[PDB]
């Protein structure tokens, strides 16, 4: 089957239309890289069902780039557009630059995500702003990363373990609580957790009118 | 009308950097979302290179954090930070016991006394020394707004380069000597005790930036020092 | 039936001290009331002169104690013992923060540091013989007992010489490094673990007479080290 | 007129039959020593009215010798008798030595007080024990000095001072309690304060049957 811009299930593994390596799991197999849903917040989405349609002309900011595996693919999808992946941890970056050496259309920034405006002369107006970031006050970087440039219109996906909010209370309130903050300021589309794939985190996806 | 754009400064024309776009990169300081699409007022200034350029920085920077974070010099630095003021704390506490033997007796050793805490008031200006050698390679765009005693103190409370690197203007004129360190600078020292509060946000503001600057470029940048003594003339 | 007065050890009969009352006189241990009048078992030892003699003694100690604390030498081993331990409390948080910077770069400084730390046992090693030198003199009852370097703990943990003169043996067994320091003495290390209790109060009781004999008398009693290694074998 | 042993008053000044110089006050006269009230809590309870009957020949125990001052008068009133003065401070006690240098029949006890088993080999039973000590334990140190000392029906006179046992309380309260808690020893004689003299102490003579 086909569910995105160029994402399959060949036989029964989600894979990335790519003429490029492995930059985690050597699951690379003529013009396709497998998708760990294990290793990928947003494989599991997808396979959790809820997908994103998208053009390959997109302008994509990412916040929490990490090593740059969910990332890679991400580069996959939307290979006629421009991604610019923020992490500020040194250990796991020092493992993205071999992505964005590799592609081409992949831009480091190692600034701190939860300022901004400390970069905002460089991230031009998004199309979409994927978050996974893990940190209590997640949904205030989701959302003033969003003023700053996701254009109206523009639609956010963003992955959230209820722990990194809240130490000690039920991932149900948790979750309940924080897609109620968020609301006010994007317009709900789908969330569910990635119960298999991940035990603690739940996709939310939406958009700001 | 000033915006600072990873190329240059925007109004309604653009003015680059002489072939440092890797420090306008740095430097790209706005406080409020653009009016404009960066990427379109870029694209009205480079070719169609302007990704290639806009990448071929990104990854200039990304790579001497790796670079520097690979040596870890800068924790080289806090250690030799927090060794000095411990070295210092003994300096006292043992002229305060030295004065104390003295007070009742002048006996003859404690004289080996008086010349091992010179030998110990030495180690102490051959750490300070050395915060200095260093901070003035690893971290000069600082060490020049403030000075190595200061910047290297800020660094070590910061914890780390990348860890200071996220800091706000405001935890920078505050972290300070557990009105923060930075409050003793000169420019801030020397105004009326009201307004000199708007210097120290100024010189925090523009210090979080040679931060960035000197842990992602390296290479100093007088358009910074410059910025400070010229927002202290504008102080009367 | 063993008593202890002035002039020596009644029971029923007498035994005088050889030109010694003055140790006697400050060993006059006893520890309830007497059943006699020391003053007429002693007309029954000397002559007349009981009084004359009672008087010399108790002139001679007071006028020790006096020479000493005219001295303070006393004093002198006290701020010598506040700064040892002083001096080894940065010996060691110098170690933990050299080790500190030496966890991350093995510099040409970590050097200086290793030779100033080396030069500062030294010093420390230097006023640890000190407190030995004095102490062997100035206490030697003590030190003799319990050792240099535990007899003048406790002489500056009881603050000087009068004031622990007048410690009870009980304070004596605990003052200790704030099971005193006394209780690390062999003859109590050695024994089982609930007799070595009884060494310590043993060893306590005579510290303190070994303390006032110091004071007051300036030179060594052999019959202070006898009763405790006497009263150690009797342990078994 | 003369009130005690060797206690008569020259015109109006108190004085000792004495051919001893001054201690303290140059006030030696043709055989006699003015002893100042002001400078000794006994003299002031000689003046207060109380006095103490007694013979040359007596054994006494001072608890509280100081530079000694009220001892060097006592040694003149029991100039056929002994006085064992304890004084544990040297700085008073350097001045001490100076009085039993000059005096033959005052006996030097550099020892702590508070605990007389420690020179109970020294003292003998003595006829009289006079405490002039400002301690929060006063009365256990009078108490536990008469066990050793005291010799059956024997006498003490003790001089308290108010706040030396409780810091903020009445005086009145203070020496109320005080009384009450050393007459489970002593049968009392008299108390009466120094007020001119001594605006703080009061003096309690008494003795044990
Ligand atoms: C849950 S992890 C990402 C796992 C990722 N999907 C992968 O496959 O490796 C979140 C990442 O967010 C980054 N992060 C957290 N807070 C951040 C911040 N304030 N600014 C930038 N990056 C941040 C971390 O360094 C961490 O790698
Ligand atoms: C109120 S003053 C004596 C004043 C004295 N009548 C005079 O004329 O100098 C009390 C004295 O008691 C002494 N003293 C207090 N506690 C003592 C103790 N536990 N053992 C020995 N002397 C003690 C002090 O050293 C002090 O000199």
């Amino acid at each position: 089957k086909e569910l995105m811009r160029n994402v399959y299930l060949l036989d029964d593994t989600l894979v990335t239309k790519s003429k490029y390596g492995s930059h985690y799991g050597e699951k690379v197999f003529d013009g396709y890289r497998e998708w760990v849903p294990w290793r990928s917040k947003l494989a599991a989405m997808i396979l959790k069902g809820h997908r994103l349609k998208l053009r390959g002309d997109e302008r994509v900011l990412y916040l929490g780039a990490a090593s740059g595996t969910t990332v890679s693919h991400l580069a996959d999808i939307v290979d006629e557009g421009i991604i610019y992946a923020v992490e500020y941890s040194a250990k796991p970056f020092e493992k993205l630059l071999e992505l964005v050496r590799e592609r081409n259309n992949i831009i480091p920034l190692l600034f701190d995500a939860s300022k901004p405006w400390k970069y905002s002369g460089i991230v031009e107006k998004v199309d979409l702003i994927y978050q996974d970031i893990a940190q209590k006050n997640q949904i205030e970087i989701l959302k003033a990363n969003a003023e700053f440039f996701l254009k109206e219109k523009g639609e956010v996906v963003i992955m959230v373990k209820a722990r990194s909010i809240d130490s000690t209370a039920e991932p149900e309130e948790v979750f309940k609580s924080v897609l109620k903050e968020m609301e006010g300021d994007f317009k709900i589309v789908k969330h569910g957790s990635l119960m298999p794939y991940h035990r603690d985190h739940i996709f939310i996806h939406a958009y700001r009118f | 009308l000033r915006y600072n754009l990873w190329f240059g400064v925007y109004d309604g024309k653009e003015i680059k950097l002489s072939e440092n776009f890797e420090e306008s990169f740095l430097k790209a300081e706005n406080p409020s979302p653009l009016p404009f699409n960066v990427s379109e007022v870029g694209a009205k200034a480079l070719g169609k290179d302007y990704y290639r350029i806009l990448r071929k920085t990104a990854l200039a920077v990304s790579e001497k954090m790796v670079e520097k974070e690979l040596r870890r010099e800068d924790r080289y630095v806090v250690a030799l930070v927090k060794a000095l003021e411990e070295i210092d704390e003994s300096i006292n506490m043992l002229n305060e016991k030295l004065e104390d033997i003295r007070a009742v007796k002048e006996s003859e050793i404690t004289e080996k006394f008086e010349k091992k805490i010179r030998e110990l008031r030495e180690l102490r200006r051959d750490v300070e020394r050395e915060i200095e050698e260093v901070m003035e390679k690893i971290a000069p765009n600082m060490t020049e707004l403030v000075g190595a005693k200061v910047a290297a103190k800020l660094l070590e409370r910061a914890g780390s380069m990348e860890r200071l690197v996220r800091l706000p203007a405001s935890k920078i004129q505050v972290i300070g000597a557990e009105h923060g360190i930075i409050f003793l600078h000169p420019f801030i020292r020397t105004l009326p005790k009201a307004k000199r509060g708007k210097m120290a946000r100024f010189l925090a503001a523009k210090l979080a930036i040679a931060a960035k600057i000197d842990y992602f470029r390296g290479e100093i940048d007088e358009s910074l020092y410059e910025s400070i003594r010229r927002r202290y003339e504008e102080l009367r």
